[PDB]
RNA sequence: GCUUACGACCAUAUCACGUUGAAUGCACGCCAUCCCGUCCGAUCUGGCAAGUUAAGCAACGUUGAGUCCAGUUAGUACUUGGAUCGGAGACGGCCUGGGAAUCCUGGAUGUUGUAAGCU
RNA sequence: ACCAUCUAGUAGCUGGUUCCUUCCGAAGUUUCCCUCAGGAUAGCUGGAUCUCAGGCAGUUAUAUUCGGUAAAGCUAAUGAUUAGAGGAACCUAUUCUCAAACUUUCAAUGGAUAUGAAGUUGCAGUUUCUUUAGUGAACUGUCAACGUGAAUGCGAGGUCCAAGUGGGCCAUUUUUGGUAAGCAGAACUGGCGCUGUGGGAUGAACCAAACGUGGAGUUAAGGUGCCUAACUUCUCGCUCAUGAGACCCCAUAAAAGGUGUUGGUUGAUAUUGACAGCAAUCAACUAGCCCUGAAAAUGGAUGGCGCUUAAGCGAGAGACCUAUACUCC
RNA sequence: ACUGAUUUCUGCCCAGUGCUCUGAAUGUUAAAUCGUAGUAAUUCGAGUAAGCGCGGGUAAACGGCGGGAGUAACUAUGACUC
RNA sequence: UCAGAGAGGACGGAAACCUCUCGUAGAGCAAAAGGGCAAAAGCUUGCUUGAUCUUGACUUUCAGUACGAGUACAGACCGCGAAAGCGUGGCCUAUCGAUCCUUUUAAUCCUGAUUGUUUCAGGUAAGAGGUGUCAGAAAAGUUACCACAGGGAUAACUGGCUUGUGGCAGCCAAGCGUCCAUAGCGACGUUGCUUUUUGAUCCUUCGAUGUCGGCUCUUCCUAUCAUUGCGAAGCAGAAUUCGCC
RNA sequence: GCCUCGAUAGCUCAGUUGGGAGAGCGUACGACUGAAGAUCGUAAGGUCACCAGUUCGAUCCUGGUUCGGGGCACCA
RNA sequence: GCCUCGAUAGCUCAGUUGGGAGAGCGUACGACUGAAGAUCGUAAGGUCACCAGUUCGAUCCUGGUUCGGGGCACCA
RNA sequence: UUUUUUUUUU
């Protein structure tokens, strides 16, 4: 059976990229971070204090907590036949914003200001619903300058 | 007569079975495991908040 | 005596290379792996024969050794050993393993069953794929059939079926005989020894100017 | 000699940061002075930078965003001219008035000058700005740089420029200058001396007693401009008492037309027109050796 | 078109050699009484302005090395799911969908923020 | 020793454990145990129901992310490792072959999160926290307005009491030890165990398909010369074997050969008459079927009989037969 | 207790384990006793027998009873030497 | 600023010590391996005791128990620094311990129930004394004189799969064979077959399949020693060798 | 096959944490003796078995390799 | 039979990546002696058991033949 | 106190 340290098999989980090790640059900790927010998580090997553990490492999860250099984030962890909201306390450095929570909140900006606009103009109400790609239209192509090429399956050659 | 015999053969079925129960949506209400100090701040601004 | 090569003939484990965790191997059988004309300019010899396999397995270094002797000494009888340049493309690098079992009446006594029966180091194999190539020989055009007949004749020491084949290159070089010639003559290929070396455009004209291509 | 600087290793080489190469910032000490607390959100943090180069001392109050640092007030020894000093805009007392500048000017900006006038005293004893109705004294943190923290530095008198103009900037007396090492006692005395550039007057007396040539050579502009060995002190004065006056920023000018004084990089056919003009040079020259 | 202070991204910014550098500035620079630090005023520190763009620095140059981007490699390698598919087997193709990376070829050689100033 | 009693001594071990229908329906896995033939523990399962009447899902889409495996690379670091070349070693540019405990680069499958009313905009209050500062952070209000913001499917949630189980085994794919094994050990999923039914002659696992009790029709896999329900049905080839061959798992066959026959590839000569003898031919290859390689013990196995322009091998076509499956009654 | 008629013999070892023999032996030792402190329980200290430890004997008590090199005027071996 | 390299300097040499250039970390960081680190996490040096006091929350193992280890805060008192800041041991991943009992530290603490004082004893809180079989009994052999409950969950004999080993048969020809690779052999290599060896496994049998050999008696297989009919020889014949039915 | 133990002048044996390589005999020189032997006075001598590592420095400390030696190898 | 080990001058033993065949006894001669023995010096002693191969090059490395030496070889 | 040897023939 395995070990069971807090490290074993993060040898490359935990490394730096190529030509990226050094010095941390300083907009992650210029980065606002508010309780409720989505962030992702992903060990930065450089800081080993306040470091998530190998299992939450590439997980999203919310903020509830937000301390001097750190920040308490609830992230699932699947249990057996249970999700588990864990709680754990992370340093700036392991953390990124989530992009996923700002465009649909941008989306839903974009929606009210159309839903009110429409309504000041008089418009009809417009359609505010995202849609699966539908099956192509109707249309005509033409052959001028673009005759068809006509293909053939080409014979075996020996390519020593 | 070996009997150490571990597997995970049967597991994810067993889970499965009666479904894989996500989280509740009240549970980002509590405020337990939040810093003290803000804590303190939050008890004192809300014990003085006029009613109307 | 050794195994038989049946018992180690296909590839089941995975590469085990001697390192620093595989230590007390013994020495591969095949040792030298150019032979004959070897220092030969490159344009010496414009004919290239190579020896390709249909198999998925292990060749022992002591079958390479084996058809290394015959097709040499064949070449060496019929051409002189002046007349070719070969070259045997696959070194034995993945080490083998052996479970020693004593062989003799009451052995059970002493035997350990399977019990903890992780080998040790009994030979050197080279893994072979289909479409790899065994043996290169490069030769002029007009040994082109005793280059032929020695592979065919060294065939018979390795297991399986192996192919013999021509190939369009110049030698040992990359590049097919035409266009070989064609940039050899603009300049473009400085010889290398055994092989040429393609001048890109791009450097220094201080440098360009040594060989203006 | 094998080449250690090779292909591989141009490959494999991994440059430090633009401000790290440059020599210019301490990233160790930047991220411990620019980074605010998470539970203080984007409240900004001030920070006075202070900076001496050959001829001048720049001091400056920033507040760090993901985008670059804002500078909110900026004082120059350079503008001390119109203040009257001149000459010396190096020395300790040129640094304290800069300091003293920088304070009484974002005072003012903010509005805040009259709440907080500052020690209006030199006497040299520690100074910090104590509470006065319910706002708060401004406060910054001290950037020294890569300078050396040294007794009785210019860093620091530029820090106790702008203590006794009246922001709060979190300091001890231990580097400032008259604080004896050995013993820690502070010399107040010695410390407004030094403010008021009695050493430099001391030391123009010193030479003019010395040699008259190395007198001349050593103070020759500020001889040019009339200040000899007993007025420098109240020149001194007079110049806190106009900086507390007015500090305004001065006025800006209009924009000058410009034009281009370097070379403009070449454009691809240009290049390629060289490099073909210098195939056709090379040729000639090897045909005709 | 620039200089400086503080930066953000952290080589399209690095590295090598060379040309040019208006004005501000930066820099080198002179001195060592004082503060301060050294075996050593070399570094650090302090007081200055005779001299210099020589170097730093900036712009530019190079069929430059590196870095970055793209093309090709190639619908190739690999791969999800299917077959009472072929083959003694190793393996191979077909159906259904995803789909790379070297070599090689071409191009680019920092962008930008706040404050102050030159032009 | 024998006799009676304590004594129905204890047993994690062996054996047995007695009526019928109906509904639901497992586990051989985790942790701890002088624990490994046993327990406790969680999981899987049943029952009682209770609270309600849209937020969920072993599936997709959009958006955003995680990874260092396959491939790739070594003319990029580390570690091997062949050969020369240009200036014995050394330097320079190359070169052949490689890595479970090497990597610049890097998939497919895969993992995670979000996708509105528990929301969005303001107004108007609280704070002893935070800021130089209504500066922020958070909260509060019977505050005001707006009105449901991907696809598909579907009712959802809660509590309690408790059984059996805690020897597993098989298969496609991946994979470790081993020469291998119907061997030992793992990963995903599906099965057998617990399960019948049509087919594979026979068979726990293979292919089809899951089951109240009957009927009609149609089929799946498999088949249609006779055993045996369904054609000696239709078309084109190939094959002669002194026991040919004959249908997933599957019930063994190789290296190497043939001037048996059938197709193809390449290079030649030939009507200025090609080879043989005093009008096509030659040579080398290639791959279909057949042949040699091919030896075991009671008499024996395409399932059997038999079959030879097949009832064999390959490509096909009509129809037809047959499930506890599908439709209808 | 061992050996086991007669005949002829019964070699070396008392380090180990036993058995045994002396004891001046303050080396180690219980209870009881004696002394100190305390208001008392109690604390501290001194004594303190046999044994053990030290010394001797004993194997027809249990038992035990070695290695490596070189070397003789043919070789071989090794009386001999280390 | 390291490892290292280059070039110089009395004795000084390949290596002592001094100087200058280059030097992406190729060094060092207590130890295994892997990560991490360059005005530092390394080296030199100043001052220090945050290796302190207190409670909660959380991560890891996980049953979402406990110990151990760790993370982020909060309250106190401190250290360093001009300051921002950093510090609850070691740059990170291992380096450790329940109940009962003993012992220590703590309060100007509680109890000894006939009232009090002082000893003595017992409690509440935090440590130490240790269980290494590390969720933690106090523990030497033999049985061929042996016994019981069971086990084909498990060995010894047969059978089964496998065939390493054993045995047998092929392919190419480097050589042997006076010359001549193939009469007869055939190395270096390589392909197979058999279950009359021995192993491997543990499928069946432990409420029992009588476990070696010989004697006796059948039948079967050939991989043919003899005999029948043949082909080939390094076949001129007793003789001998190879092969075929 | 498993478990240990050792390897040091020509031979047989010590040795230190790790900072020395010793002892006897053997070999070489001088002396005593007519000469040898004994005796007296001197000298030189080892693969620290081989490697890699650990620390300032290793015969020694750790690991592996080579040689030798010892013990176990039992049911049926 | 199998695992092996070795074959070197008349006899006994060293030796090598593989790049020379050494030592002793024995034999012949010389010195020494009155002459010998002994002792010294020289000359000396070989197909490196044989064959084939691999190598630029084999006594050494691979295969085979001969000669021997040490071990292994039902069963219940 | 210790104090062993001295080739063959002449
Ligand atoms: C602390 C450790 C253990 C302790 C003691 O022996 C443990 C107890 C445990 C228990 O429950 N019952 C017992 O009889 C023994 C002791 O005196 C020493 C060995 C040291």
């Amino acid at each position: 059976t395995n070990s069971k340290g807090l490290r074993r098999g993060t040898r490359y989980m935990f490394a730096r990229d190529f030509r990226k090790h050094g010095v941390e640059h300083l907009s992650t900790y210029y980065t606002q971070y508010k309780r409720g927010d989505l962030v992702d998580i992903k060990t930065n090997g450089a800081f080993q204090k306040g470091m998530p553990f190998k299992a939450y490492h590439g997980r999203t999860g919310r903020i509830f907590n937000v301390t001097r250099g750190a920040v308490g984030i609830i992230v699932n962890k699947r249990v057996r036949g249970n999700i588990l909201p864990k709680r754990i306390n992370i340093r700036i450095e392991h953390i990124k914003p989530s992009k996923c929570r700002t465009d649909f909140l941008n989306r839903v900006k974009s929606n009210d200001e159309k839903r009110k606009a429409a309504k000041s103009a008089g418009q009809p109400v417009p359609a505010l619903k995202r849609l699966p790609v539908a099956p192509r239209g109707a249309h005509t192509v033409t052959t001028q300058n673009n005759e068809p090429e006509l293909l053939a399956p080409l014979r075996f050659e020996i390519v020593a | 007569a070996k009997s150490k015999n571990h597997t995970n053969h049967n597991q994810n079925k067993k889970a499965h079975r009666n479904g894989i129960t996500k989280p509740k949506k009240h549970i980002f209400l509590s405020m337990k495991g939040v810093d003290a100090k803000f804590i303190k701040n939050l008890r004192f601004s809300r014990k003085n908040n006029k009613r109307q | 005596g050794r195994r038989p090569a049946r018992c180690y003939r296909y590839i089941k484990n995975k590469p085990y290379p001697k390192s620093r965790f595989c230590r007390g191997v013994p020495d591969a059988k095949i040792r030298i792996f150019d032979l004959g004309n070897k220092r030969a300019n490159v344009d010496t010899f414009p004919a290239c024969v190579h020896m390709m396999s249909n198999e998925r397995e292990h060749l022992s270094s002591e079958a390479l050794e084996a058809a290394r002797i015959c097709a040499n000494k064949y070449m060496v009888k019929n051409c002189g050993k002046d007349g070719f340049h070969l070259r045997v493309r696959k070194h034995p690098f993945h080490v083998t393993r052996i479970n020693k079992m004593l062989s003799c009446a009451g052995a059970d006594r002493l035997q350990t069953g399977m019990r903890g029966a992780y080998g040790k180091p009994q030979g050197l194999v080279a893994r072979v794929d289909i479409g790899d190539i065994l043996f290169s020989m490069r030769i002029k055009e007009g040994n082109v059939k005793h280059a032929i007949e020695a592979f065919r004749r060294a065939k018979f020491k390795f297991p399986g079926r192996q192919i013999i084949v021509s190939s369009r290159k110049w030698g040992f070089t990359k590049w097919d005989r035409e266009d070989y010639e064609r940039m050899r003559a603009e300049g473009r290929l400085r010889s290398d020894g055994v092989g040429v070396q393609l001048q890109r455009e791009h450097g220094p004209l201080t440098k360009w100017i040594e060989n203006p291509i | 000699v094998k080449v250690i600087k090779n292909k591989a290793y141009f490959k494999r080489y991994q440059v430090k940061l633009r401000r790290r190469r440059e020599g210019k910032t301490d990233y160790y000490a930047r991220k411990r002075l620019t980074v605010q607390d998470k539970n203080k959100y984007n409240t900004p943090k001030y920070r006075l930078i202070v900076r001496i180069t050959n001829k001048d001392v720049v001091a400056q109050l920033a507040y760090s965003k993901i985008e670059g640092d804002v500078v909110v007030a900026s004082a120059y020894s350079h503008e001390l001219p119109r203040y009257g000093l001149k000459v010396g805009l190096t020395n300790y007392a040129a640094a304290y008035a800069t300091g003293l500048l920088l304070a009484r000017r974002h005072l003012k900006t903010i509005g805040l000058d009259s709440t907080y006038k500052g020690h209006e005293e030199l006497t040299g004893e520690d100074y910090n700005v104590e509470e006065e109705g319910d706002r708060a004294p401004f406060k910054a943190v001290l950037d020294i740089g890569l300078a050396r923290t040294t007794t009785g530095s210019k860093i620091f008198a530029v820090m106790k420029g702008v203590a006794d103009g009246g922001i709060n900037v979190p300091h001890s007396e231990s580097r400032f200058f008259g604080f004896d090492q050995e013993s820690k006692e502070y010399n107040a005395e010695a410390h407004r001396d030094r403010i008021l550039g009695k050493h430099v007057a001391d030391y123009m007396t010193y030479l003019k007693e010395e040699d008259e040539d190395r007198y001349k050579r050593q103070f020759s502009k500020f001889l040019a401009a009339g200040l000899n060995a007993d007025n420098l002190v109240a020149t001194y004065q007079k110049v806190h008492s106009a900086i507390r006056a007015d500090a305004s920023p001065a006025a800006k000018k209009a924009a000058k037309p410009s034009k281009r004084h370097t070379a403009k990089r070449l454009t691809y056919d240009e290049r390629k027109q060289r490099v073909a003009d210098k195939k056709a040079l090379l040729l000639q020259l090897k045909e005709q050796q």
